[PDB]
């Protein structure tokens, strides 16, 4: 029972520092969003970053 | 003035893709603005050599 319960400890440390991931209120690990678009050149083509979810 | 540039008085964007837009559409404005202004300098060019050629 000790283990399980350690173990539901840091399951619940995953979710929260998982939640405290983003950058100015943008974040591309929390799974918010599929994508984001960087720009790429003055005619506003944009470099693409596949979002990653944890 | 704007309505010249194809800008409108009420243009704006309110969304990502209206401003990815925006981009060409100013891109075009700034173009035909450069060459208005272009043909204005040649002819005040030529009016300046009339003026030479008429004393």
């Amino acid at each position: 029972n000790a283990l399980k319960s350690d173990f539901d400890s840091l399951r619940d440390q995953i979710t929260k520092a998982a939640s405290n991931a983003k950058f100015n209120g943008v974040s591309i690990a929390n799974g918010s969003t599929a994508k984001l678009t960087f720009l790429a050149n003055s005619d506003g083509s944009g470099f693409t970053v596949t979002a990653k979810t944890l | 003035t704007l309505t010249g540039l194809g800008l409108t008085a009420s243009s704006t964007f309110t969304t990502a893709a209206a401003a990815k837009t925006m981009i060409g559409t100013i891109d075009t404005a700034l173009q035909t603005a450069t060459n208005k202004l272009a043909s204005l300098g040649t002819s005040s060019t030529g009016l300046d050599t009339h003026l030479t050629f008429v004393g």
